[PDB]
């Protein structure tokens, strides 16, 4: 939940070369700490692209420019190794739980809660496509109206991560349908802000 | 209350603490709460004596 | 109890609606008429306008 935007906010500031020298080097520290600890490994490869002509770059597997104005940028091979390991591990654990929920009937509430956890991991690693798929199975099992609304917001959030305004816009049409089915004022405030931020993103 | 005139007699007690929570939960669907409020907690703050 | 009952649906009815309390209805005032029941109605009416 918490690194997903906070890493993106600092990573945007870091990209620019039209910021202050000081502000870019403060940001850069928060970004880098969080890749290693939280396993933001695939979005980190992605972010090496996003400079390109802007400076800072000092990566060991991805392009560098002649002018490195930053050094709180590094690619390490340990990052790649970790990925491979952690990936299989999380996948293996939950899977088996899902099969267990199939054997003895419990699969309405708990298998969707397992697949929510799978999209949060997928989302963590920076995959919008495969987070969304898992968050798709969560729907099919019959759950509360509250849970269904919460899930669509999460998917739309992954749109903000890659800064794709259209990806936000499309998902937030579907929430407009369900919002009055649940009828909550709680998840309507969330809706007001979710939309808030989306409307702020366009002109 | 003479013979054969009344043949089923239904006593109704004051509410249980499980039953008093189930009346509270019906009323909470009209209202908009905040999550983390247990209405089993509320039913135990109360003791009631009627519905 | 009167500022809840009379004054709150005039200033805005929708305050009730959005919390999800449905509004109280009618007010009965009872008592000896020497108690200033009648007096209270005139007091809040001049005030709410
Ligand atoms: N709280 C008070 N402060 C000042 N004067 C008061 C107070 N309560 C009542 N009085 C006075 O006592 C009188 C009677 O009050 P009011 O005019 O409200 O009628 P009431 O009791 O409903 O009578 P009925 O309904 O039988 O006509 C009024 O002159 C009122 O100003
Ligand atoms: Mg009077």
């Amino acid at each position: 939940r918490v690194p997903n935007y906070e890493v993106s906010e600092k990573a945007f500031l870091l990209t620019q070369s039209k910021v202050s020298i000081e502000q870019r080097k403060e940001a850069a520290e928060f970004v880098l700490a969080k890749i290693k600890e939280e396993e933001m490994a695939p979005y980190y490869k992605y972010l090496c692209e996003e400079y390109l002509v802007n400076n800072g770059q000092s990566d060991l597997e991805h392009d560098e420019k002649s002018d490195s104005l930053n050094e709180w940028i590094k690619f390490d091979q340990e990052l790649y190794n970790e990925l491979c390991k952690k990936n299989e591990s999380k996948i293996k654990e939950l899977n088996e739980k899902i099969q267990k929920l199939e054997e003895d009937d419990e699969g309405e509430l708990e298998q969707a809660q397992a697949w929510i956890n799978l999209g949060e991991y997928y989302a963590q690693i920076g995959d919008k496509d495969n987070a969304e798929k898992t968050l798709g199975k969560s729907l099919s099992k019959a759950i509360s109206t509250g849970a269904k609304i919460d899930v669509m917001l999460t998917i739309a959030r992954l749109g903000f991560f890659y800064n794709d305004q259209l990806y936000v816009k499309e998902k937030l049409e579907a929430v407009n349908s369900m919002i009055e089915k649940g009828g909550d004022w709680e998840r309507r405030n969330r809706y007001k802000t979710y939309y808030g931020i989306h409307c702020l993103a366009v002109r | 209350l003479r013979p054969g005139r009344i043949d089923r007699k239904i006593e109704f007690p004051p509410p249980s603490v499980a039953a008093r929570a189930e009346i509270l939960r019906i009323h909470s669907r009209k209202m908009n709460l905040t999550r983390g409020i247990n209405l089993r907690k509320v039913a135990e703050k109360m003791n009631g004596c009627s519905g | 109890e009167i500022r809840e009952a009379v004054e709150l649906p005039l200033v805005q009815a929708d305050l009730y609606e959005q919390i999800g309390i449905d509004p109280p209805r009618g007010v009965l005032l009872y008592g000896p008429p020497g108690t200033g029941k009648t007096m209270l109605v005139k007091a809040v009416a001049n005030s709410t306008k």
